[PDB]
């Protein structure tokens, strides 16, 4: 009646068909692959059935937040004001061990642009806009030459699918930052103003790109929505756990046998994964010390409570971490544990937006004390001020990267802190 | 560098000489009209990056001729130039050598790599090839994470590389040859390193568990 | 009709929809600590100092960009208040260089007294604090730019009070260095201004240049009569001599600006 | 025709020119809609 | 920024001669009323110290700051020409 585990995704079940570029990425292998299938009706029967089987789906955030994607795009249902509706797809990959949505622009890009459709069909909107990062140049084109394919098919824009229904899609290349993966810096990088991610709550259903009624969604998030409506949410709502539904692109990465990306059932245990596609941590399981379980943001997590864990996002809550983007990164037992935190926030230090307070002071002084701790100059006491000063910067910070820095460090602590005091010690024992 | 107060200087100085191509021109006004007016400032970043492409770096006057061609106060293209990371506000060499260090890309020895190219082009961090054809400059996460440490050559992706694999990519650089842009192992794009664990059989075709009429 | 009904530490308070949650307390007196809203300005919620605590709720909310609604009880004086209070502080007196002794803001100072009311008594950095680096914009506005804390109120006011769009910000992290980035002149009939809305002692006045120190110069309140607009106006002057000229406020007449040929 | 799953047919973004992002955007502009307008030129204006 | 030095009415004289010392430069002054600043609580309650002592007083009113109405969601808007250029 239901899954007690999970795993094993079906083959037919897996929506990104060409996630590995072993099929015509072109709009003639993309439809022969299921994508574009009766568009006509999908467009036609409005709004309320396109998000009534995303509620019925329940799509959680696949951009590293788990937001329910319903109510999200429900912002949308609303008549207009005057200000012209948009939709506009975060495509950043900023995030270190995310490369989920990189492979699927080019492998797939006609199933993305059918998921705008059919999400802006929902969201009300007029024109599309794909932001995708600076650094990712070829895959760009490779999407845009797939729009250009589609345009000239008659399926967006003008008469959408033959629907009367006229959606724009724009790709517009970022000038490169983490940052912009924000969706409010993704605005006002689009606007042209500076990366920086604006204020909350006017929000971007009411107040978005241009002060028009928007929505940010990611990548994945959009591409699942036209294989939702094909097959009703019925389909996605099987897999997965109690509102942890669905698959998702796991970013198996670190010291692994085999460091691959893989669509797979969601909410499976963790040794699972690891093992199956990945062959299991270099060295063997027992190799492995922590994983970082989805994105660097997301606390890492020790081998102990790696036996089981399963792959969702309330299972990494109690995990004292979160899903995030599924971005699998393992360190083996050479790896020092120390150095590779020390690294990941001198990443955020360097992508720091430097607006507000907290992020801007806090994660430079973090880089400070995190460098003397990896050398070991510090001092014992020095560990909790590190957690203290870090609670300062979570959630006092319009950036939610802040927070996204300070994790790490919170779970570095937690779970490796004798590491750093015998480091600590060694350090005060060799100079002397 | 990391400096951010402009000095006019003999090369970098407003009256240095830049304009945009009869074919530029064109390529603007369709980055402009893609955007809804009222707004066309959104427009800044596209632009500005079409200018990197056509003389290399972005000298103070091109940011200024750009800024007049969006009807921009001159500022405004100075914050956003100087804010991201592809605008060269200084010049570099032909091929910019970028590699990633990352915690989940320096997992996999990414010193190892950014060494061999250190000693092979005699170059630290940061500069250029006296020959100003190579800057190796590191950068962080570029999107890759799932491959071995990966080398973003001037603006294609070279992935799976190793202490070996970046020499001989290198020196075809050199000697005026390009390689293949992707993993440099049997991996073409994110697959298994033993083999293919996913889309073994083929996909299903148009139409599968249709509910009713849609 | 239309007022919305909020409370204050308890007490409640009648506010006019999309009042800002900034200004509901100030109707009862609490001042937010702020470093960022100015009320002639906009808004930008760049400060972090305004956080305050919302009765029931898990988060800390910015008390300047946020529209009050009904069925808010602001804990100003909550413990989470002034821990976010105290965060955000030790924050910005990290990389303050120790020039107050030589800083002619020492006296006002908006640092000083917001760190001897809402901050802590200690500083726990054992690092080294950044330098920035000078830029000059004016014979008549000193920029000891290494003291001053990520501005947007510089760069507010010449983008909407005097138009002059020339400052701004250049870079992103720590340093982000705010300024011109091309040696421009920042000249405006009401550029001065700039100094008086500096919270740090960045900007300061070029003329001024440590003539006195803000206790020992008394206040005396005239109009000027440079122009015909008679802007009300503070003459500073200690021992019988006029060391500032300081804009009072009018609203009407001349808010609370003056120009650099009164000044 | 057959499934071969030991192909990565997608090579074309290796001859990619540098300008070809903005080549083939410039060619599409036909296969747009007009955009909304703001009413005032700029919002300087 | 703050605003506690303005909620308190205080009545001050006028100023008279400060002319400097011979033998060093002072402010050498000859009016004892000179240094007497006295905070008052309101305006009518400070008036009446005025006649009760019999000097010739003027009354300023309190000018307070009028209510502004600001809001986020101005700094980015569709026509509306108060688009914030950069924050
Ligand atoms: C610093 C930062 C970086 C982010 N980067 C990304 C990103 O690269 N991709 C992404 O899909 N979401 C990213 N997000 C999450 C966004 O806030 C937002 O949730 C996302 O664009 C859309 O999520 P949705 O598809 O669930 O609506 C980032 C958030 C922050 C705070
Ligand atoms: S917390 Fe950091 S990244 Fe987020 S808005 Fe503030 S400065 Fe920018
Ligand atoms: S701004 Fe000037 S007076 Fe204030 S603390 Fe800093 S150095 Fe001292
Ligand atoms: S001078 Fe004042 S307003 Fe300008 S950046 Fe420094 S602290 Fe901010
Ligand atoms: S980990 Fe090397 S690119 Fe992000
Ligand atoms: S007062 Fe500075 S953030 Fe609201
Ligand atoms: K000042």
């Amino acid at each position: 009646p239901k899954k007690t585990s999970f795993g094993s995704l079906k083959d037919e079940d897996r929506i990104f068909t060409n996630l590995y570029g072993r099929h015509d990425w072109r709009l003639k292998g993309a439809q022969s692959r299921g994508d574009w299938y009766k568009t006509k009706e999908i467009l036609l029967k409005g709004p309320d059935w396109i998000l009534g089987e995303v509620k019925t789906s329940g799509l959680r955030g696949r951009g590293g937040a788990g937001f329910p994607t319903g109510l999200k795009w429900s912002f949308m249902n609303k008549p207009s004001d005057g200000r012209p509706k948009y939709l506009v797809v975060n495509a950043d990959e900023g995030e270190p061990g995310t490369c989920k949505d990189r492979e699927i622009i080019r492998h797939d890009p006609h199933k993305l642009v059918e998921g705008c459709l059919v999400g802006g069909r929902a969201m009300g909107a007029r024109a599309a806009y794909i932001y995708i990062r600076g650094e990712f140049y070829n895959e760009a084109s490779n999407l845009q030459v797939a729009i250009r394919e589609a345009y000239e098919a008659g399926l967006i824009g003008k008469n959408a699918c033959g629907s009367g229904y006229d959606f724009d899609v724009f790709v517009v290349r970022g000038a490169g930052a983490y940052i912009c993966g924000e969706e409010t810096a993704l605005i006002e990088s689009i606007e042209g103003k500076q990366g920086k991610p604006r204020l909350k709550p006017p929000f971007p259903a009411d107040v978005g790109v241009f002060g028009c009624p928007t929505t940010v969604a990611n990548v994945e998030t959009v591409a699942v929505s036209p294989t939702i409506c094909r097959r009703g949410g019925a389909w996605f709502a099987s897999f997965g756990r109690e509102r942890n539904s669905g698959t998702k692109l796991f970013n198996i990465s670190g010291h692994v046998n085999h460091p691959c990306t893989v669509e797979e059932e969601m909410s499976v245990p963790l040794k699972e994964l690891i093992e199956k596609h990945a062959g299991g941590v270099i060295g063997g399981w027992d190799n492995l010390l922590a994983v970082i379980p989805g994105g660097s943001s997301t606390p890492l997590i020790p081998k102990s409570v790696c036996e089981t864990v399963l792959m969702d996002f309330d299972a990494l809550v109690q995990a004292q971490t979160g899903l995030g983007t599924a971005a699998v990164i393992v360190m083996d037992r050479s790896t020092d544990i120390v150095k590779a935190i020390a690294r990941l926030i001198e990443f955020y230090k360097h992508e720091s937006c430097g607006q507000c307070t907290p992020c801007r002071e806090g994660v430079d002084w973090m880089n400070k004390v995190m460098a003397r701790f990896v050398k070991g100059d510090a001092r014992p006491a020095e560990i909790d001020s590190l957690w203290e000063i870090s609670k300062q910067i979570e959630g006092h910070t319009i950036c939610a990267l802040g927070d996204g820095a300070a994790w790490p460090v919170q779970g570095l602590i937690r779970h490796f802190r004798p590491e750093l005091e015998e480091r600590m010690q060694q350090f005060a024992l060799q100079h002397q | 560098g990391a400096l951010f107060v402009h000095r006019d200087t003999p090369e970098n100085n407003p009256d240095t000489p830049f304009d945009f191509t009869p074919e530029n021109y064109k390529r603007i006004e369709a980055i402009v009209k893609n955007y809804p007016e009222g707004h066309k400032a959104a427009a800044v970043l596209p632009v500005l990056d079409l200018a990197q492409r056509q003389n290399g770096w972005l000298p103070i006057s091109a940011m200024n001729k750009v800024a007049e061609i969006l009807q921009v106060p001159p500022m405004r293209v100075y914050e956003v130039a100087t804010f991201y990371t592809m605008y060269n506000r200084k010049p570099v060499g032909k091929y910019h050598i970028q590699v990633c260090t990352t915690t989940p890309c320096m997992l996999r020895n990414s010193d190892s790599i950014l060494e061999a190219i250190q000693k092979k082009l005699g170059i630290k961090v940061g500069e250029t090839t006296p020959d100003k054809l190579f800057t190796l400059i590191e950068v962080e996460c570029l999107g890759a994470c799932v491959n071995a440490p990966m080398v973003q050559i001037n603006d294609n992706y070279y992935e799976d590389l190793t202490p070996k694999d970046i020499e001989e990519i290198i020196d075809e650089l050199k000697a005026g040859k390009i390689p293949k842009p992707g993993p440099r192992s049997g991996r073409f794009s994110c697959e298994p390193a033993g083999g293919l664990t996913s889309l073994t059989e083929p996909p299903k075709g148009p139409g599968f568990g249709v509910q009713a009429g849609l | 009709s239309n007022l919305i009904e909020v409370f204050v530490d308890g007490q409640s308070v009648m506010v006019e929809p999309g009042t800002t949650v900034l200004q509901a307390c100030e109707k009862v007196g609490m001042q937010i600590p702020r470093f960022c809203y100015h009320e002639r300005l906009s808004v930008a919620g760049n400060c972090r100092m305004c956080l305050v605590e919302i009765e029931k709720a898990p988060k800390v909310v910015a008390a300047c960009a946020m529209p009050v609604m009904k069925g808010w009880n602001i804990l100003t004086n909550s413990e989470k208040s002034k821990k976010a209070r105290e965060g955000v502080m030790e924050f910005l007196l990290a990389n303050h260089p120790l020039d107050c002794p030589i800083c002619d803001q020492g006296g006002e100072c908006d640092l000083q007294d917001q760190s001897m009311m809402f901050g802590s008594d200690r500083s726990r950095f054992l690092e080294g604090k950044r330098a920035v680096e000078d830029k000059n914009i004016g014979p008549l506005v000193k920029t000891i730019m290494t003291r001053c804390i990520q501005c947007t109120r510089c760069i507010r006011f010449a983008s909407e009070i005097a138009g002059v769009d020339d400052l701004g910000t250049t870079g992103r992290g720590n340093d982000m260095q705010v300024g011109t980035y091309i040696e421009k002149m920042f000249m405006s009939e009401l550029s001065g201004n700039i100094i008086d809305i500096c919270p740090v002692g960045a900007l300061t006045s070029k003329p001024y240049a440590f003539t006195a120190r803000p206790w020992e110069t008394r206040k005396t309140e005239s109009i000027d009569v440079m122009d015909a607009v008679g802007s009300n106006i503070v003459v500073s002057t200690r021992t019988g001599e006029v060391m500032r000229i300081l804009p009072r406020m009018h609203e009407d007449i001349n808010e609370e600006w003056i120009s650099d040929k009164t000044r | 025709e057959p499934f071969d799953n030991s192909t990565y047919r997608n090579l074309q973004h290796h001859e990619y020119s540098t300008y070809t992002f903005l080549d083939l955007n410039v060619e599409l502009s036909k296969f747009r809609m007009p955009q909304p307008s703001s009413g005032r030129q700029s919002p300087r204006h | 920024s703050g605003v506690n030095n303005t909620k308190k009415w205080k009545m001050e004289f006028d100023t008279r001669e400060r002319w400097e010392n011979p033998l060093m430069g002072w402010s050498s002054t000859a009016d004892p009323l000179s240094n007497l600043v006295l905070t008052f609580s309101t305006k009518e309650d400070a008036v009446a110290f005025a006649e009760k002592n019999g000097w010739s007083f003027d009354v300023e009113e309190r000018k307070v700051p009028k209510p502004k109405s600001k809001s986020y969601g101005a700094n980015f808007s569709w026509n509306k020409r108060t688009r914030v250029s950069t924050k």
